[PDB]
């Protein structure tokens, strides 16, 4: 029903200041179903609510994975189980065949999905008390991202206090076990968030358990790269991108309701380096309050944005704006700076080739046809290549000559694009500076901040 | 070592 | 605010790049005296 | 018997009361009210669908019933009770217009615009209520675009072949629609939703010159698109649309107020692609403070200060802001800034003393007192936009980037440490005129849009 009040409708006011001289009367009219339009995730914290039949059946399934030692026969025996729970559990209205769905899954991982991965041996070694367990561990599996068709009960999704003891448990035991851990923690990640999308919350744990997560993904970035270790950049970008957009969505939602959020100046910054080029970016930021763009990370963010953007940009579907900067020198410059954040620099090491090459192209512009080629030295202290190696790798990609094995012939540059056609991309790579510095800090503490 | 005009390249 | 209001029915320069200024005067003091030391 | 004869008018296509705008029919919707007191709603629905002459169509009948039904339990001194009422009669109006041969179209196309107007006002008003009505932001006005978008989504132009000239009143409100839809769009602070309504414009127009639409809907809509153009960091494209539509304006106060709206992008658009207005024939639009403003940063850019165009941004940051034009001022007037600042250097060095090279070193003592302090330097031991950029030390990315840009023509020696500019007296060989450098690089959308 519609809000009827008293300070509410004084608040709002008339229709017309003097309704009676027209004719009207005060009529105590019938309260009126809400419309559809005006129908309304959480943003508060709720106390934990678990039904008794719930919590007694949850119980069980516990109890029979310590007792039935046969996988196959524990599996099919909390098929059925779960076969009887979806019906009562509809019954009871916790799920549907709009209800606010509440998880009570009370392990990092719900007891049927453990059983299930151990029939399908989908069990991960960081998931067992000891490496030839048949069985996976309750106090160490991680629920998988749900890929199915019925809606998830309430035994498989965690609620948020237990989401945040499995982030917990990730970053206190699992951040060193990267960069082989890295499709584990990706695809466990994945489902923390989904569980928080599962019950529609947004509350402190929902914004707490996004924000380390991104901070892992800056951390995998640099990672893997560093390791040479083979993984989906895209993958681990989108779910990044994906946590960003949900943290700058329920920082919006708490600004409307008149809260705050402690670390939104540093994920807003974080969002300003996942699309460098999009002007959405430059515009949201700007409706932004003011100690928000004015807070160090993002004026920071808002340098890095302005130095890379170049109007020679090529790319298929990009539109180029007039007057860009260019300023590499000033970016590898910025990217030096000990006041960077490193997994703000981790983030930004994304572009390295696009800067490079977009810088040589522009410089060999400037070069008269008669220019000698450009010593690697020169070419290596201004793009801050890491060694010799990587800037022979880099011009024998963009097939820029090389001359006696220690000079670039920059007019030989015939590609306007950084992305070439039928290549694969250029490997990805990092800069000694901020490896270094990742080395004189624990992983630990980065993600914790 | 005089100005060589690159207006294609540019353009 | 931005929105338009209802109402139903040269500007520029033509050559800026052809006057004294504070900032003009010290660019070229330093031309000068970039030329003397150099 | 009013609500008899109430309906007598609506379904003879007289809408003369049909409106939610108290102030027009007030008295008549009070007799209303006291005569369909005591009717329960399924015996309105009766009345309308029992009713002599009553256009045999669902949408308009719903249409109807809801008016009934909103002059029966309407709250005159509670815009929040009576908003349900209001806002589900306004879509069943706009319902009305979807299907192109609707009973009573052409007369119910002046209702629309007219309880259009009046939503608009109340759909904001209620937004502001937001958090102590329990609604997200912009929940009414989006709605409202909702409607409107799908009215917008319903028009179509004649066959290429029609019999008459005849425009349809939803082809005469056309454009009026696009407008209040991009209007809205820019208020709820998502005008990249304007990219459908201005992709699908010109196809649903039967009109094949943008200029045969009235002028001030014609203007209305080049300022949104420069704004929308504007926002996308294409300034060109938003710039012919700001200059157009001012330039029609110039041919009530409400004019001069809007002929504002649009100077407050025009000028730093403008800026961007170095063309500086002239404050005379502003002066009717602009107060003496705003013409200082724009002037003291048209002094930092036209002599090449970039100190001065830093802090210039740095003073006006909030209401840059607002308007979102920090970003792109802190963006892309640099490049102007320096192409003005090597200018002045190579007018004395080249043009006046005769030498075609430039060392860096010479540049570098010249950024120096152009740029000043940097994020490094002491006194600024914390990074802003503003001392985070630029640095004299980068001389070779400046001279490069303003060759690349089209604003310098040089050759960069990087071994010799040497900037080589062709032997010449006249300057506009070596350093051409900006504006006609950019728009050739950067060509625009063109003013006419067809």
């Amino acid at each position: 029903y519609m809000i009827n009040d008293a300070k509410t409708i004084q608040l709002v006011g008339p229709l017309i200041s003097s309704p009676d001289n027209l004719g009207f009367q005060k009529r105590s009219h019938k309260a009126r179903e809400l419309p559809r339009f005006l129908i309304n995730p959480q943003l508060e914290k709720r106390a934990f609510v678990q039904d008794p039949w719930d919590k007694a059946n949850q119980e069980k399934m516990i109890s029979l994975e310590e007792s039935i030692d046969d996988l196959n026969e524990l599996y099919e025996t909390l098929k059925k189980m779960r076969n009887t729970e979806r019906s009562i559990m509809e019954e009871k209205g916790l799920v549907d065949k709009a209800i606010v769905f509440q998880g009570t899954c009370l392990d990092m991982c719900p007891t049927f999905e453990r059983s299930r991965r151990n029939v399908e041996y989908t069990v991960y070694s960081y998931e067992k008390n000891q490496p030839n367990d048949k069985k996976a561990s309750r106090t160490k599996a991680l629920k998988v991202f749900a890929r199915p068709a019925a809606p998830p009960l309430p035994s498989d999704v965690r609620p948020p206090h237990i989401l945040v003891k499995t982030l917990d448990y990730i970053v206190d035991n699992l951040l060193t076990t990267l960069p082989e851990s890295e499709g584990f923690l990706w695809d466990r990640m994945r489902s923390i968030r989904q569980d928080f999308t599962y019950q529609n919350y947004s509350g402190p744990e929902a914004v707490d358990c996004n924000e380390r997560i991104v901070r892992i993904h800056l951390l995998i970035l640099h990672i893997m790269v560093k390791s040479n270790v083979e993984f989906s950049l895209q993958q681990e970008l989108e779910q990044l991108h994906k946590s960003l957009i949900t943290l700058s969505e329920i920082y919006d939602d708490v600004r409307s309701s008149g809260g705050t959020c402690p670390n939104e100046a540093e994920f807003r910054a974080y969002a300003l380096l996942s699309k460098i080029r999009d002007p959405q970016y430059d515009e949201n930021i700007q409706r932004l309050p003011k100690h928000i763009f004015q807070d160090k990370l993002v004026q920071m963010a808002l340098c890095f944005r302005r130095v890379i953007s170049n109007s020679a940009y090529t790319e298929r579907g990009f539109v180029k704006t007039e007057n860009c900067l260019n300023f590499y020198a000033r970016f590898f410059q910025l990217m030096q700076s000990p006041s960077l954040p490193l997994l703000m620099g981790f983030f930004l090491q994304m572009h390295l080739t696009d800067i490079r090459f977009y810088a040589l192209r522009a410089l060999s512009h400037t070069l008269n046809k008669k220019h000698k080629p450009i010593p690697f030295i020169y070419l290596e202290n201004m793009l801050l290549f890491n060694n010799r190696q990587e800037i022979i790798e880099f011009c024998n990609y963009y097939s820029i000559e090389i001359i006696n094995g220690d000079a670039a012939d920059l007019k030989t540059l015939q590609h306007y694009s950084h992305k070439l056609s039928e290549t694969q991309p250029l490997k990805k790579t990092y800069l000694t500076c901020l490896e270094r510095r990742l080395q004189k800090t624990t992983y630990k503490g980065l993600i914790n901040g | 070592l005089e100005y060589s005009d690159n207006e294609q390249e540019i353009q | 605010d931005d929105e338009f209001e209802d109402f139903p029915i040269n500007i520029w320069e033509e050559n800026w790049d052809d006057v004294d200024d504070d900032f003009t005067n010290e660019l070229k003091a330093e031309l000068d005296r970039y030329k003397r030391e150099n | 018997d009013m609500a008899n004869q109430l309906l007598d008018e609506l379904a003879h296509g007289n809408f003369s009361h049909l409106t939610l705008n108290l102030s027009q029919n007030g008295r008549e919707i009070a007799i209303l009210q006291k005569q369909l007191t005591g009717f329960d709603d399924k015996q309105l629905e009766t009345f309308v669908e029992q009713h002599p002459a009553m256009p045999n169509d669902t949408r308009f009948k719903i249409m109807c019933t809801s008016f009934l039904n909103y002059a029966r339990d309407v709250d005159p001194w509670s815009a929040w009770s009576s908003s349900d009422l209001i806002f589900e009669f306004y879509q069943c109006l706009i319902n009305c217009l979807i299907n192109d041969n609707a009973p009573h179209i052409e007369m119910l196309i002046p209702v629309a615009t007219r309880e259009t107007e009046f939503i608009i006002n109340l759909a904001g008003k209620l937004d502001s209520f937001h958090l102590q009505l329990h609604t997200r932001s912009h929940q009414f006005l989006s709605h409202i675009s909702s409607i409107l978008s799908r009215l917008f989504n319903s028009i179509k132009p004649p066959r290429g072949n029609a019999s008459s000239t005849n425009i349809p009143g939803k082809q005469r409100i056309l454009l009026y629609l696009v407008n209040k839809l991009n209007n809205i769009y820019f208020r709820i602070e998502s005008p990249q939703l304007c990219s459908n309504i201005f992709k699908n414009f010109q196809p649903k127009s039967m009109l094949a010159h943008f200029n045969e639409y009235q002028l001030d809907q014609q203007i209305e809509y080049r300022y949104l698109l420069g704004r929308y153009y504007l926002l996308n960091s294409q300034v060109h494209n938003a710039f012919v649309q700001f200059n157009e539509a001012f330039q029609s304006l110039l041919n009530n106060q409400a004019i001069t107020r809007n002929g504002t709206r649009i100077l407050n992008y025009m000028i730093p658009t403008g800026l961007i692609l170095g063309k500086m207005v002239k404050w005379g024939p502003l002066r009717p639009f602009l107060s003496q403070e705003t013409i200082d403003n724009w002037s003291v940063l048209y002094k930092h850019v036209r002599y090449g200060n970039i100190q001065g165009v830093s802090l210039w941004l740095r003073q006006n940051e909030r209401h840059l802001c607002a308007r979102q034009l920090l970003i792109v001022l802190l963006e892309k007037l640099p490049m102007v800034t320096y192409r003005n600042l090597i200018k002045t250097v190579i007018k004395s060095w080249t043009t006046e003393w005769g030498q075609n090279k430039l060392p860096y070193s010479l540049i570098e003592r010249v950024l120096q007192l152009s740029i000043g302090p940097t994020f490094e330097d002491p006194g600024a031991q914390e990074i802003t936009i503003y001392n985070g950029i630029h640095s004299p030390k980068n001389v070779e990315n400046v001279l490069v980037t303003l060759i690349n840009l089209g604003l310098l023509r040089a050759n960069c020696f990087p071994q010799l440490q040497l900037c080589v500019v062709k032997k010449t007296t006249m300057i506009q060989e070596i350093v051409p005129p900006v504006n006609e450098r950019i728009t050739k690089m950067f060509p625009a959308h063109s003013h006419v849009l067809w």
